[PDB]
């Protein structure tokens, strides 16, 4: 029925969904541990 | 499924940093350091009585 077909080019990629939450700090209130998380989450988006 | 979270009420104490000069024992020393001791053979200390 046909000769010249179409073929995809670029490979499929992946995305990180979920991770262990692991951080640290060097003692700045005690909530900054929390705020730094959202920071380190906002990166992956 | 799997789940995750983080508290906001309680934070850990991982390290307990103990310095020797914070102790009361550091009287009984004379803590002078070399940055070169491994290069040294028999060193000597003199006394005149």
């Amino acid at each position: 029925e046909d000769t010249e077909a179409d073929v995809p080019v670029t490979y499929g990629e992946m995305v990180l969904n979920g991770a262990n939450l692991v951080t640290a700090l060097v003692m700045r209130s005690l909530d900054d541990v929390g705020r730094h998380l959202l920071e380190m989450q906002e990166e992956q988006l | 499924d799997v789940e995750f979270d983080a508290l906001l009420g309680s934070y850990c104490n991982t390290l307990s940093l103990v310095r020797f000069l914070e102790l009361g024992l550091s009287v009984a020393c004379v803590c002078t350091k070399f940055p070169e001791l491994a290069y040294m053979n028999e060193g000597r200390v003199q006394f005149e009585v």
